[PDB]
RNA sequence: UUUCUUGCCGGAGGUAGAGCUACUGGAUGGCCGAUGGGCCCCACAGGGUUACUGACGUCAGCCAAACUCCGAAUGCCGGU
RNA sequence: UUGCCUCCUAAAAUGUAACGGAGGCGCCCAAAGGUUCCCUCAACCUGGACGGCAAUCAGGUGUUGAGUGUAAGUGCACAAGGGAGCUUGACUGCGAGACGGACAUGUCGAGCAGGGACGAAAGUCGGGACUAGUGAUCCGGCACCUCUGAGUGGAAGGGG
């Protein structure tokens, strides 16, 4: 790893609105990333006709 | 007329009329063929003449192969020109034909009509030729 | 013209020791290289005259 | 009319100058060539124009090394 | 004395899952991930050379290491491209920071894709490496959306010691990649 | 006697010839089928068909002063 | 059309004519030179945001069909092809021995010394993969040198 050329890589904490936390590395110098959605509360990750319309009108 | 689409060298030394044909000496497509017995430059105009003679005789119901393609150019100088001033422009396209070479092949159901058709073609060619079969 | 003949002279003793060519558009600046100078008997800086 | 040709360069007299078994002095030119049709072998140098020349006296020996044709000098026994 | 989160999960759980699933004869045959390459093909740079610097800064923030600028190897008139023009930026991630990028990607970046309906499971190159493209760079929290001049997409390839697409798909699946079902 | 002649030994070669699924070009007939083209479903999309056209590939028969995977006889250089 | 370079004609050493068949040159490069170290194309198959036959990315097949500043030929994958670090040998004094050949020209060269470049070292380097990019002699210009200086010291002029 060449000394000066890279952006600094810092220990970061990621926190989510669903409360899920996990520690990782990141380029964010603040060392904290707040995020609205994650793998754990994305609906995709979790799994979350004309005749019928006719009968809603007239039955 | 048969002409090559392109040639790398448009002005060529004359083909050498020496030696017996080492390749294309047997009938490979039809059942009858014309085998050359003499050296000649066969031109594309002679090939056309001969092929049409075969077609006219059989009328229909046969297939004619031409085993020889006239890709060798022969030049000609303009008329009434003195010697020198560069080589002439290409004028004729010829095949270098050697004795033993099979020039034309024919498939036809009737042997009598087939042989007659090939004879009609031979009279169009500058050389002496005989009819040959696939058999030994 | 485009590649004129230039003479390299020794910076120390100013003897015109070498002649060579360069593209004056590719190298507008006076060419400066180290060459053996016979008078000085050592490699010296030489500069286009 | 006129031809656009009529041009040629001098013949460069290339080729093998010393054949197999010929005794040569050091420095003697062995082959004149354009590329490495022949490669330098033992006690044979290659000139900047790809001339092959002897680095030591001896007999010229042609041989193949890894397919490359090579010219070699073998030392001749002293009388 | 340390290990990236996803790497620990691989060594402790995913290896055993793959051995039970595919029944490899030798442990050296267990597929792992070799490297992740992130490529940005700024073809527009063949005229507007300022664009290269944006792609470089974005990749540096996204991956944590300086991109390498890739020169065009071949002139092509239709693209107005001259040989030697800087036309691409690439980053090769390996080891610990390849496991961290992957963990951030699977956990944070992919769920931030707009209208994300999962990735297609058919983007394997027959030898079980996976490639997929992104159209924008906003789904990375390391980039300030306040500061982007223009949407800059990229191609992300995960290369694997898997010998076939089925094994490579199983590995990425166990790695948490969100694949569609077809 | 270093010249020449004959026998033998050591050498380089690309002609004659030949060969080309060994290259660069030319080129005959099959087979196979990208590619356009017509037409039917009809939406311009995904497809099913046609006396068209034929890449690429493949089977067999070939051609070249400036083609060569090959390759003499002679000639030439040296030794004896 | 006239000089130079490459191929064929040219008959397997060399050489070989024609108003025979084809092209190129009267440069270019301060790196495209020197050295040390590393690397292997083109084409094709498969996958991938713009992106298509073809831009950049990834995997596979691929021994040479790519690339060698620039004609052609002989070469070069062992690379002479691609990349990178340092550098000026694109040297001064020389040169055993050869090629070529009417002559004048032209060409190759190990090795020795000086003072250097790169390299741990062995070593390589007297321009460029090689063969064109050029013009005799006379007359004259410029710089330098422990030469000469028309009675002598200078100087002019003349030498090297
Ligand atoms: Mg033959
Ligand atoms: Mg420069
Ligand atoms: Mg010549
Ligand atoms: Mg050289
Ligand atoms: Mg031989
Ligand atoms: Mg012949
Ligand atoms: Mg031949
Ligand atoms: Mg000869
Ligand atoms: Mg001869
Ligand atoms: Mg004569
Ligand atoms: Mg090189
Ligand atoms: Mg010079
Ligand atoms: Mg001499
Ligand atoms: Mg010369
Ligand atoms: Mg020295
Ligand atoms: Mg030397
Ligand atoms: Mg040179
Ligand atoms: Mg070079
Ligand atoms: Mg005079
Ligand atoms: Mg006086
Ligand atoms: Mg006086
Ligand atoms: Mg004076
Ligand atoms: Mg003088
Ligand atoms: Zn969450
Ligand atoms: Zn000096």
């Amino acid at each position: 790893m060449k000394t000066g050329i890279h952006p600094e890589y810092v220990d970061t904490t990621v926190q989510c609105g669903c409360g899920h936390s996990f520690t990782t590395r990141s380029t964010k110098q603040s060392g904290t990333i707040v995020v609205e959605v994650c793998s754990q509360c994305h609906p995709f990750y979790t799994g979350k006709g004309r005749v019928a319309r006719f009968e809603k009108r007239y039955g | 007329m048969l002409i090559p689409r392109k040639v790398k060298h448009r002005k060529q030394h004359h083909p050498e009329q020496r030696g017996i044909a080492s390749g294309g000496t047997s009938v490979s497509f039809g059942d009858y063929g014309i085998q050359a017995l003499e050296h000649a430059y066969i031109t594309n105009r002679q090939i056309e003449s001969a092929r049409i003679a075969i077609n006219r005789h059989i009328k229909r119901g046969g297939k004619v192969w031409i085993n020889i393609f006239p890709d060798r150019p022969l030049t000609k100088k303009p008329a009434e020109t003195r010697m020198g001033s560069g080589k002439g422009s290409p004028e004729w396209w010829v095949a270098n034909v050697k004795p033993g070479r099979v020039l034309f092949e024919l498939s036809y159901p009737d042997e009598k009509t087939a042989r007659d058709a090939l004879t009609r073609a031979i009279h169009k060619l500058p050389i002496k030729a005989r009819i040959v079969t696939r058999e030994e | 013209d485009v590649r004129p003949k230039i003479t390299l002279a020794c910076e120390v003793c100013k003897h015109r020791n070498y002649i060579t060519k360069k593209n004056r558009r590719n190298d507008p600046d006076r060419l400066e290289i180290k060459k053996f100078c016979p008078n000085c008997g050592t490699h010296q800086p030489h500069k286009e005259s | 009319s006129s031809s656009r040709n009529g041009r040629d360069s001098a013949a460069q007299r290339l080729g093998v100058k010393r054949f197999g078994g010929q005794v040569v002095k050091a420095g003697e030119i062995l082959v004149r060539q354009r590329g490495t049709h022949f490669h330098p072998g033992v006690n044979v140098g290659r000139g900047g124009d790809d001339t092959l020349f002897a680095l030591a006296p001896g007999a010229v020996e042609f041989g193949a090394k890894r397919g490359r044709k090579t010219v070699n000098i073998v030392p001749v026994a002293r009388p | 004395k340390a290990l990236p989160r996803l790497k620990q999960r691989y060594r402790e759980e995913i290896r055993e899952a793959l051995q039970q699933e595919f029944n490899y004869a030798n442990v050296m045959q267990i597929p792992g991930v070799v490297k992740v390459v992130v490529n940005m093909g700024v073809g527009d740079a063949a005229r507007d050379a300022k664009l290269i610097n944006g792609a470089i800064n974005d990749l540096a923030l996204i991956t944590g290491q300086k991109p390498e600028v890739r020169r065009a190897r071949k002139s092509i008139a239709q693209f107005k491209l001259r040989e030697g023009m800087p036309i691409g930026a690439r980053v090769t991630l390996r080891g610990d920071r390849m496991w961290e990028f992957l963990d951030r990607l699977i956990s944070i970046a992919l769920p931030r894709i707009r209208d994300f309906r999962g990735l297609s499971p058919k983007q394997f190159d027959g030898t079980g490496n996976y490639t997929f493209g992104l159209n924008e760079q906003s789904m990375f929290h390391e980039i300030d959306v306040d500061s982007i001049d223009r949407p800059r997409g990229m191609d992300i390839t995960v290369v694997t010691t898997a010998t076939n697409d089925a094994e490579g798909r199983a590995l990425l699946r166990a790695l948490g990649f969100p694949f569609k079902e077809n």
